[PDB]
């Protein structure tokens, strides 16, 4: 079995400039058996390069690859604005026929510090018996951001779970939302909710919070 | 010019078996390779088995090898993927792909089918307003099975400045998503902002008013 990995793991750019890709095999692969593929959110992949070094029709100018053996790579000399995507390296020479991870082009734009919000619980899920409590970082950049629970000054992790968006079109940042989600009579034992953010856009931690009541 | 057209999504429980069908029409090739590829959410592109309809040669991958069996009913040029001893991990998008002319350079894919395994069945969601704090305001999806929802606001008369999250997945094996939406300040007690979740699926839509409480 053969295994592919590509470099870097997202890449930051601008329309018109160049993109380098790269996919490096644990093995040989039978003289050029690779391919490179490009997938968009929510969207069947689409092959843009087999052989190592060969355009499919329609694919346009600014595609092309190089290397064999060992080492490849993927090359958009200038980019477009619609070549903002997920790029997959693939090899078709012994099965099991394996795929990168991936290469993640986003738009490359200035720092922005993410406006955190937090909301507890309605009155109306604290009925049903469970407590949410939701933790939100809007528009930041880049997409790189940490967030720490805290209930009472005891850390938490392991009973949040959090969820990213796609890059926006219209600002090229990103948001996500945390929910720390614990049972009614959990949620009645503790005072403070905090939401700690660390994102680089900031100087320091930023801290959100509220008193239950 | 070829038109792929996959089977409608399916959720099926650990243990048992699914069947996935994949139609073609069009292009003269009647010489083509047909390619299953599944992709788990958030997870990258992972190959299953290849068949050539009419040779009647089939490759499998290493991983599943007799959990999956591929056929072709080559008078309709259907393709089919069965997967049985169904998984959690099995849960994904699956895809077939038709490669046409010498090399293989005309790409052709389905539009994808979303297999859902899980042991918990079919509920609908409920949602619970996350009370504004420009202010932000939102909705909480919570509770439901299987994917998807879609979530609007005022029926679609406010689409600027709003984020729907992609879902999460609870211990409970249920869907959680959260939906929210910057607004002026001013428009609040002014203004009326009611989210729209549509469940497919369950057969279930559900309007709910935001306001500050």
């Amino acid at each position: 079995e053969i295994v592919l990995t590509q470099s870097p793991g997202t890449l930051s750019l601008s329309p018109g400039e160049r993109a380098t890709l790269s996919c490096r095999a644990s093995q040989s692969v039978s003289s050029s058996y690779l391919a490179w593929y490009q997938q968009k959110p929510g969207q069947a992949p689409r092959l843009l390069i087999y052989g190592a070094s060969s355009r499919a029709t329609g694919i346009p100018d600014r595609f092309s690859g190089s290397g064999s053996g060992t080492d490849f790579t993927l090359t958009i000399s200038r980019l477009e604005p619609e070549d903002f995507a997920v790029y997959y390296c693939q090899q078709y020479g012994s099965s099991p026929l394996t795929f990168g991870q991936g290469t993640k082009v986003e738009i490359k734009r200035t720092v922005a510090a993410p406006s955190v919000f937090i909301f507890p619980p309605s009155d109306e899920q604290l009925k049903s018996g469970t407590a949410s409590v939701v933790c939100l970082l809007n528009n930041f950049y880049p997409r790189e951001a940490k967030v720490q629970w805290k209930v009472d000054n005891a850390l938490q992790s392991g009973n949040s779970q959090e969820s990213v968006t796609e890059q926006d079109s219209k600002d090229s940042t990103y948001s996500l939302s945390s929910t720390l989600t614990l049972s009614k009579a959990d949620y009645e034992k503790h005072k403070v909710y905090a939401c700690e953010v660390t994102h680089q856009g900031l100087s320091s931690p930023v801290t959100k919070s509220f008193n239950r009541g | 010019q070829v038109q792929l057209v996959q089977s409608g999504a399916e959720v099926k429980k650990p243990g048992s078996s699914v069947k996935v069908s994949c139609k073609a029409s069009g292009g003269t090739f009647s010489s083509y390779a047909i390619s299953w590829v599944r992709q788990a959410p958030g997870q990258g592109l992972e190959w299953m088995g290849g068949i050539i309809p009419i040779f009647g040669t089939a490759n499998y991958a290493q991983k599943f090898q007799g959990r999956v069996t591929i056929t072709a009913d080559e008078s309709t040029s259907t393709a089919y993927m069965e997967l049985s001893s169904l998984r959690s991990e099995d849960t994904a998008v699956y895809y077939c792909a038709r490669y046409d002319g010498i090399y293989g350079e005309l790409d052709f894919w389905g539009q994808g089918t979303l297999v859902t395994v899980s042991s918990a069945s079919t509920k609908g969601p409920s949602v619970f307003p996350l009370a504004p704090s420009t202010a932000a305001l939102g909705c909480l999806v919570k509770d439901y099975f299987p994917e998807p929802v879609t979530v609007s606001w005022n029926s679609g008369a406010l689409t600027s400045g709003v984020h729907t999250f992609p879902a999460v997945l609870q211990s409970s094996g249920l869907y959680s998503l959260s939906s929210v939406v910057t607004v002026p300040s001013s428009s609040l007690g002014t203004q009326t902002y009611i989210c729209n979740v549509n469940h497919k699926p369950s057969n279930t839509k559900v309007d709910k008013k935001v306001e500050p409480k």
